[PDB]
């Protein structure tokens, strides 16, 4: 109650000043739930789906890629994300194939930071399939 | 001064006039696009700034 | 001091309103429509009523275009444009004013639409 | 701290890769909006 939820891509806007009681965000260092008076933090995101529960009967299943959640002192949040798409624009069939090919290059990485780049890529496709 | 001098200077400010009319309609249709694309990028720009004012 | 003050201030305002539509037709063509004020939307609407009320079917063309040729006296033309300027017949649509005689036959053509 | 930390990376270098994978899992219809953003146009000029 008496909350404000803002959800904006760089090119488009989903929510402006319209809050619905519960926001589920995948944090880099875990996960949380916004109880509309949550103790305020400054967190950053991991690849994972955002399921905003509208009042409105049902929920809203978005899927962010990397953004920033700023819940602040007054009861108001500002969730800004880079690639915030829904579910139906994605195809599951291409997401299955992209996993094991990046696992195949993981053994074939000679350097230490180039192999660390491969570990970033397999994590994002892992949250891709399990969200589907 | 002469008639050959007046005509050549007169034609040259016809081409400069016609080109700056063409370059007004081009850079005005680039303006209406940049006005529509600003309003989604305004609140996303305002919201990322909004943490520092409440501190 | 030649045609009197009744002819004058009617025909003066017609050429002034026909200039404002000539200056506002460029912002609408380049920028767009809805940005201009509500006091200017009537001047756009009235000046398309005036420049179609200047049309008139001639008696020399009765065979071809099929309409009736109208000969308007002087006291009808001054009475007509004295009312279009004041917003007195503005709620009627545009095609009631196209190719009529006096202002009396204008409202007799709004009834036949739909 | 993670594997992209302590190996010498930045969070933009993290955010470039995980957002690039979402633009590869899109369909043929919404591939143009992945071509739309595609922000590789700024050149690099350092004097040395």
């Amino acid at each position: 109650g008496q909350m404000s939820f803002t959800f904006a891509s760089p090119t488009q806007v989903f929510f402006n000043g319209a809050n619905v009681r519960q926001v589920d965000v995948p944090t880099q260092t875990g996960a949380f739930g916004i109880l509309a008076s949550h103790v305020p933090t400054l967190q950053v995101l991991r690849p994972g789906l955002v399921v905003v529960h509208a009042e409105d009967g049902t929920t809203s299943k978005y899927f962010v890629s990397s953004g920033s959640v700023t819940v602040n002192a007054d009861s108001s949040v500002q969730l800004l994300a880079e690639e915030a798409v829904t579910l139906d624009m994605l195809d599951p069939g291409v997401a299955k194939a992209n996993l094991e090919k990046a696992q195949s290059e993981l053994l074939g990485a000679a350097d230490e930071a180039s192999r660390a780049e491969i570990q970033i890529r397999i994590e994002a496709n892992e949250a891709l399939v399990k969200a589907l | 001064a002469t008639l050959k001098d007046i005509t050549r200077r007169l034609k040259s400010i016809k081409n400069i006039q016609k080109i700056t009319k063409s370059m007004k309609m081009v850079a005005a249709a680039k303006y209406a696009r940049a006005e529509r694309d600003l309003k989604p990028a305004r609140v996303y720009g305002i919201g990322s700034l909004a943490l520092y004012e409440k501190a | 001091n030649i045609v009197g003050s009744e002819h004058y201030d009617v025909a003066r305002g017609v050429q002034k309103i026909l200039q404002d539509y000539k200056s506002l037709q460029d912002i609408i063509a380049i920028l767009g429509m809805d940005e201009l004020s509500e006091e200017d939307k009537l001047t756009v609407s009235r000046a398309r009523k005036i420049q179609r009320f200047l049309s008139q079917p001639f008696q020399v063309a009765e065979v071809f275009t099929g309409h009736l040729g109208k000969l308007v006296p002087l006291k009808e033309t001054i009475k007509g444009f004295q009312q279009i300027l004041a917003g007195e017949y503005d709620h009627l649509p545009e095609q009631a004013f196209y190719m009529v005689g006096p202002i009396e036959e204008a409202v007799a053509k709004a009834d036949k639409l739909a | 701290v993670a594997y992209w930390r302590q190996a010498g990376l930045s969070y933009i270098r993290y955010s470039q890769i995980c957002a690039k994978a979402v633009r590869d899992a899109l369909k043929a219809e919404f591939k143009a909006n992945a071509e739309k953003t595609s922000g590789s146009n700024v050149k690099i000029v350092k004097v040395k």
